[PDB]
């Protein structure tokens, strides 16, 4: 949003893809979880100054 | 009095200057702007609580002389108060992404726009001295002193 000529940008719009593709593969329905992770993730968003 | 009558002579002539029959009357609506115009930067809380009341809704209503709106004037003027230049550019540098008073003016739009006396986009569109390149920078300083004027 604060990139005044750069929003709605083609990185903050992959963002929001790459959880849906590794839930489709790795998450499962188990007993306690209709969604469960079966995998640890860690993200990291790198800013800039 | 506490302003020279020889040059209040010439602000009667100024008061005739706006679309109105003249008179020697002005409308409520028009002491705030002409307050604005001739005297010292008023904000809105300033001219609803100087010789006035602030239930003025439709305040085309309520009407008053010239030698009404000079003793508003005057309780103003000695009444007001008054930041320097120093107090409006920390408030620019309160907001500094950059340390150099280079922010780009969306920031200054918003600020205006949203806090306080609400500016409309069009009034701050007649403010801007930059322009919508690439880089979208707005100087702080200079900037300010160009505004502060008067
Ligand atoms: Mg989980």
């Amino acid at each position: 949003s604060h990139k005044s000529k750069k929003d709605q940008g083609e990185l903050e719009r992959q963002l929001l893809q790459a959880n849906p593709i590794l839930e489709a593969f790795g998450n499962a329905k188990t007993v306690k979880n209709d969604n469960s992770s079966r995998f640890g993730k860690f993200i990291r968003i790198n800013f800039d100054v | 009095c506490d302003f020279s009558e020889e040059q209040t002579a010439e602000f009667k002539e100024a008061f005739q200057l706006f679309d109105r029959t003249g008179d020697g009357k002005i409308l409520y609506s028009q002491c705030g702007d002409v307050m604005r115009a001739l005297g010292q930067n008023p904000t809105n809380a300033e001219v609803m609580k100087v010789l006035g009341n602030p239930k003025s809704d439709e305040m085309n209503l309520k009407t008053l002389k010239f030698e009404q709106f000079l003793p508003m004037m005057q309780t103003i003027a000695k009444n007001k108060d008054q930041g320097c230049f120093e107090d409006y550019v920390e408030g620019l540098r309160v907001f500094d992404k950059e340390g150099n008073g280079t922010v780009m003016g969306a920031e200054i739009r918003h600020v205006l726009v949203t806090l306080g006396e609400k500016m409309t986009e069009e009034e701050v569109e007649q403010l801007v001295a930059g322009h919508e390149d690439s880089n979208g920078c707005i100087n702080y300083e200079e900037l300010v002193r160009m505004v502060l004027s008067g």
